[PDB]
């Protein structure tokens, strides 16, 4: 939307990292299905690479752009002011928990 | 009365002190309206930064927290050496080696205290990849070849931040209207093979360069790339793909930034996959392997200090300035000092010497008695022969 | 930076009153300075500093925030249309450290060693063709509406 | 638990955040997280709030 | 004593210049057939070489066999080396400059005061040539004589990089040299470099004259060339690898422009100041020797 770009850009936050997938194994077993073509949608897919997370990655462009957020908060309080830069410590504290 | 024992005493004080070895930073300039401290992090590509300066809050047993106060007892209750004189008290002249010994002491500890995590994240630094896509331009392609192709998100999380931290030229977008010499000249300026698209289809010499050169193109989204083709040849197809990994040794391959040695890529095609906490295993069990010396300050310093250092990756770590705004500046050679231009991951000039020969030993054909596979045959063993 | 502005300021009126062939007691051939150590912005004013560009005899910049106009002028001459000047720009901005200047500063730099054998002068120095530009701008800083007669 | 970094949660500054973050934070419970964890698959047959 | 042939000491197959590379010692000139460059957009002109300084540096009365040639060619090409001002020992060169000395410069690079048994040593007379320039190196640190360590590495880049059109001209674009290589080999060309005896070079670079030293002056091109490479490589800003279709090119940005850089990093060699200040003292010394 041509205004509101950073909401879309939160918004995308919340789009799912998983994948969509056939129940192969319950159209085999012929158990019941609502559905004329079944399929759940994974949460979370493995990690392919050696070391890095696909996942984990995606959580740190999440809070990453969590911190340009609060970053460009305007606040009055002096209170404010340093609870936002102790959120900012915290989310990237978080962004370890999660890794 | 007592500005002549601030100025012709104190002075030398601040001005010797201002030469020991830990005061390493600047405090002032005589500015009150400019003078914002210089604010490195550790910076790395795979997690957030740690500022060295931050509001932590922590009072360090109240060291941060200052009262204005104290100048009462100081211009009243407080007596000089040099004010004193009508008795003469001769002035004090202290040893340096109290305060050398201790320094050094720190300066021995915290040296050698990265040292298992330095080696670990050391090996583990062409590890980190990106999953891409490798269509076919043409018939009879081994499913290696063809032209490479990456999300933008990838490129983001990994990629970019490596080139900022390589401090090189960012990567042309592609319109279609590119020449192949074009994209030549942006990966000479960014030696990493790589093109960011942008938008229309492109021509088929460009393709043919984009193949033959390995180049990784950086797609946005894979919604029917094969219209984003000039694709002449009509081989190229939408189901028509190999998604691989590909690690970061794969495509960057500066010196001290990231082990590439042939060396290192054997020892990590052996590794098992790996978790963050396997990684901080490793760490724990290479310190625990060797208990460090330490002379009995640096015993008292590191328990004052005094405990975890597992908070923060070290994947690519380095040493950056940040704007104040918060954004990450690359390394400028005029204002940054040169020993940051790259943490050699934090080893000692010596010990990178060493490791070169090191990996000529354990790349050695000798050492090499872990044998894999095996064959099952019902034979007699007349002249055993073990080879 | 605005140490920089000034002596860029200095210099480009200098090199104007010089190239209108006036005689005049400039007190050092070339005014501006020579950074040796700066950021990014710093090496910018250099670049263009060095250009001698037209568009401080159109008064095209606005001198009351100068530096701004300065900053603001070196994008331009960083992305120029004109392939030599950007090619120019570029290649002042990657050698900071290295003096630039057009033919006929260097001959009084020659002269005034002739007359003062050690007279000491920045090492680093560079000589580059000035590159012309058509482009005459009208300008006038200062109050009144133009009233225009359209054809 | 390991909601905060040492020791931001001693930080003074940092109690409206703290206490922010103790509003939200839940005990564990294996009955409420295994819940949790197989209402993403259990079929839905009263619209959930 | 070596009689020096009709040649320089170089035409002598005891003295051949040859790094390793491809499992084989290639002469420096198949290994400068490897290298490529990237152009840019900056342009190198070489100014006038400053005249070296008349002043011949005290050679302080040391009793010991000074090894001269270890101490330059790790000043110059060193993987360690630093601090190569602070001894001083490269004065030591001048006493061989005196007519009718005692002094030899032994093939083992060393300078004995008194000629002894069983030690070959460079004819006197083409050694007294020799130190007659380069005892100046021990002038390298002092401040009235120290070299311009920024103009004279234009220089480099023209005797190294330039083709015979940018040569003739004295003008060259500033360039980004190539090659397609193996693991360590800028630390393998510098140690291979080390182990030159580049004594031979340097004497026979003062000594020759006429149309004998021209013919020195092409066959030991490449040579010179080598060396510049390796000095090139101390002080180029950064040498990124190229990954390229399982083969990869280091590439050393740039050619011909010192970046004064002094921290240390795995892909070469590096200086410290003082071997800028000596690099730059012994680049003045021998390209003034060079062109004539
Ligand atoms: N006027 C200029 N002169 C020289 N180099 C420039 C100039 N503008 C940008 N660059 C180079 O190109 C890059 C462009 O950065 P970017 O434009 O995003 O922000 P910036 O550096 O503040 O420039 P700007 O002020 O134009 O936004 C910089 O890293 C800089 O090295
Ligand atoms: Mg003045």
């Amino acid at each position: 939307l041509a205004g509101a770009n950073t909401i879309i850009a939160i918004m995308r936050l919340f789009t799912p990292q998983g994948f969509l997938r056939t129940d192969d194994l319950a159209i085999a077993a012929n158990f019941p299905r609502a559905s004329r073509n079944p399929q759940t949608y994974i949460p979370y897919t493995n990690q392919r690479g050696t070391v890095t997370n696909e996942f984990a990655s995606r959580f740190r462009t999440i809070v990453a752009t969590l911190a340009n957020v609060v970053n460009e908060r305007a606040v009055q309080d002096d209170m404010q002011k340093a609870t936002r830069s102790c959120t900012k410590q915290w989310l990237r504290h978080l962004e370890t928990q999660f890794d | 009365n007592i500005a002549v024992a601030h100025t012709d005493h104190l002075s030398v004080v601040y001005a010797t002190m201002s030469n020991f070895m830990l005061n390493f930073t600047n405090n002032f300039s005589g500015n009150h309206a400019t003078f914002k401290p210089d604010q490195y992090v550790i910076t790395s590509p795979e997690g957030s930064y740690k500022p060295i300066i931050e509001r932590q809050g922590e009072t360090v047993d109240g060291l941060t927290i200052i009262d204005t106060s104290i100048v009462w007892p100081i211009l009243c209750q407080c007596t000089y050496p040099l004010v004193r004189q009508s008795i003469m008290e001769e002035i004090v002249y202290p040893d340096p080696s109290t305060t050398l010994s201790q320094s050094l002491s720190v300066a021995q500890v915290l040296s050698k205290l990265t040292l298992p995590d330095a080696f670990i994240n050391m090996i583990l630094s062409g590890g980190d990849s990106v999953v891409m896509r490798t269509y076919q331009t043409e018939a009879d392609d081994d499913l290696d070849e063809g032209i490479r192709m990456t999300t933008y998100d990838q490129y983001l999380s990994h990629i970019r931040e490596r080139l900022h931290i390589t401090n090189v030229p960012d990567p042309i977008y592609i319109t279609g209207a590119s020449t192949p010499d074009q994209i030549a000249a942006s990966v000479q300026a960014t030696h990493v093979a790589v093109v960011l698209y942008q938008s229309g289809v492109i021509n088929g010499p460009a393709s043919t360069y984009l193949r033959e050169n390995e180049v990784l193109v950086v797609m946005p989204d894979y919604y029917d790339v094969v219209s984003r083709f000039a694709n002449a040849n009509l081989q190229m197809n939408n189901n028509r793909y190999h998604e691989s990994v590909l690690e970061i040794a794969d495509i960057f391959d500066q010196a001290d930034f990231i082990q590439t040695s042939d060396a290192v890529r054997q020892l990590r095609a052996l590794m098992p996959t790996l978790s963050t906490s396997q990684i901080r295993h490793a760490i724990e069990r290479i310190a625990q392997i060797t208990d460090v010396d330490s002379t009995d300050y640096g015993k008292l310093t590191l328990r004052f200090l005094g405990t975890l250092t597992r908070s923060l990756k070290m994947q690519n770590a380095q040493i950056r300035r940040i704007r104040p705004d918060g954004t990450v500046l690359r390394y400028d050679d005029q204002i940054d000092i040169e020993a940051f231009r790259w943490s050699r991951y934090f080893l000692d000039e010596l010990q990178l010497r060493r490791l070169s020969v090191g990996l000529r030993l354990i790349t050695n054909p000798r050492i090499a008695r872990r044998f894999n596979g095996v064959r099952i045959m019902y034979l007699t063993d007349d002249d055993p022969d073990p080879d | 930076i605005d140490h920089f502005a000034a002596k860029i300021l200095e210099d480009w009126r200098q090199k104007e009153k010089l190239d209108k062939g006036a005689l005049v007691e400039a007190d050092r051939v070339i005014q501006r300075l020579i950074p040796l150590s700066s950021s990014t912005y710093v090496q910018r004013l250099a670049a263009i500093g060095a250009l001698y560009p037209n568009e401080f005899t159109e008064n095209v910049l606005d001198l009351s925030r100068l530096s701004t106009a300065l900053l603001q002028l070196s994008d331009t001459y960083y992305q120029h249309a004109n392939d030599q000047l950007r090619r120019l720009y570029r290649r002042m901005y990657n050698d900071s450290r290295t003096l630039y200047m057009t033919q006929r500063h260097q001959e009084l730099l020659l002269a005034q060693i002739t007359a003062d054998p050690n007279i000491l002068l920045y090492p680093y120095t560079y000589i580059f063709t000035t590159i012309p530009t058509s482009m005459n701008y009208i300008s006038n800083t200062g109050q009144g509406r133009i009233k225009h007669s359209l054809t | 638990k390991r909601y905060f970094p040492e020791n931001l949660e001693q930080n003074q500054s940092a109690a409206r955040l703290v206490s922010a973050v103790k509003a939200r934070a839940s005990e564990a419970d294996i009955s409420s997280i295994h819940l949790a964890i197989a209402r993403e698959v259990s079929p839905m047959f009263n619209v959930h709030e | 004593m070596l009689q020096q042939p009709t040649g320089g000491y170089t035409t002598l197959e005891q003295f051949a210049f040859t790094i390793r590379n491809d499992g084989t010692n290639a002469t420096p000139t198949q290994f400068l057939q490897l290298l490529s460059y990237e152009a840019t957009e900056n342009e190198l002109v070489k100014k006038t070489i400053p005249t070296p300084e008349t002043h011949l540096p005290s050679a302080r009365n040391v009793p010991g066999n000074v090894y001269i040639e270890d101490a330059i060619t790790q000043a110059l090409f060193g993987i360690s080396a630093q601090n190569v001002n602070a001894h001083g020992y490269f004065s030591r060169l001048s006493a061989l400059a005196l007519p009718n000395t005692s002094a030899r410069l032994g093939l083992d690079g060393v300078i004995y005061n008194s000629e002894t048994i069983n030690i070959p040593f460079y004819d006197p007379a083409a050694v007294a040539n020799f130190a007659a320039t380069y005892a100046k190196l021990g002038n390298a640190s002092t401040p009235r004589y120290r070299a311009d360590m920024i103009d004279i590495y234009a220089h480099v880049g023209l005797e190294l990089a330039g083709t015979d059109a940018e040569r003739a001209a004295g003008v060259m674009p500033v360039k980004r040299a190539k090659f397609d290589s193996w693991e360590g080999s800028l630390i393998s060309l510098s140690r291979d470099v080390v182990n030159w005896k580049i004594l031979a070079f340097l004497i026979d670079l003062c000594s020759l004259e006429g149309e004998a030293l021209r013919a020195f002056k092409t066959r030991n091109r490449d040579v010179f060339r080598m060396m510049l490479f390796i000095m090139s490589t101390a002080v180029a800003a950064n040498v990124v690898n190229r990954k390229v279709t399982k083969r990869v090119d280091r590439v050393l940005e740039y050619i011909g422009v010192n970046s004064m850089r002094t921290a240390g990093r795995t892909a070469t060699i590096t200086y410290d100041l003082s071997r800028h200040e000596f690099a730059a003292k012994f680049l003045q010394l021998t390209f003034t020797r060079w062109n004539a």
